[PDB]
C-alpha cells in the first residue's frame, strides 16, 4: 500500500489549508463565499485540533473539530466521524449543525 | 472562536 497510516495531514487540497491560522482562511472567506455554503476546513499537524470554517450570509464561522479519544473525528455540537473527509463530505450533504450545509471549498487555491 | 454546529 504505502500510504502511512494516519492522515498524514493532506494538505493537498482548498477546503484543506492546514497552514492557515483561521483568520487568514477567515479573510479569505472574505473572499469568497456570500452564497451561504463556502467553507474550508483547517488541519495541522503538531499540536492542537481542528476546525470548519465557512460562512453564512457574511458572517465567518468557525467549528472545533476533534476526535473523542477514540480516534474518530468529530464535533461537540457537529457530528462525528471517521476523518475530515467524512464529516466534510457528509457536511458537503448538509449542515447537521452548521450555521448553513456546505456548497464550496473556500480557502485559496494553489499557484495559479 | 467556534460558533455552535
Amino acid at each position: 500500500g504505502s500510504r502511512r497510516a494516519s492522515v498524514g495531514s493532506h494538505e493537498k487540497m482548498p477546503w484543506f489549508h492546514g497552514k492557515i491560522s483561521r483568520e487568514e482562511s477567515e479573510q479569505i472567506v472574505l473572499i469568497g463565499s456570500k452564497t451561504n455554503g463556502k467553507f474550508l476546513i483547517r488541519a495541522r499537524d503538531n499540536n492542537g485540533s481542528y476546525a470548519l470554517c465557512l460562512l453564512h450570509e457574511g458572517k465567518v464561522l468557525h467549528y472545533r473539530i476533534d476526535k473523542d479519544k477514540t480516534g474518530k473525528l468529530s464535533i461537540p455540537e457537529g457530528k462525528k466521524f471517521d476523518t475530515l473527509w467524512q464529516l466534510v463530505e457528509h457536511y458537503s450533504y448538509k449542515a447537521d449543525g452548521l450555521l448553513r450545509v456546505l456548497t464550496v471549498p473556500c480557502q485559496k487555491i494553489g499557484t495559479q | 472562536t467556534y460558533e455552535t454546529l
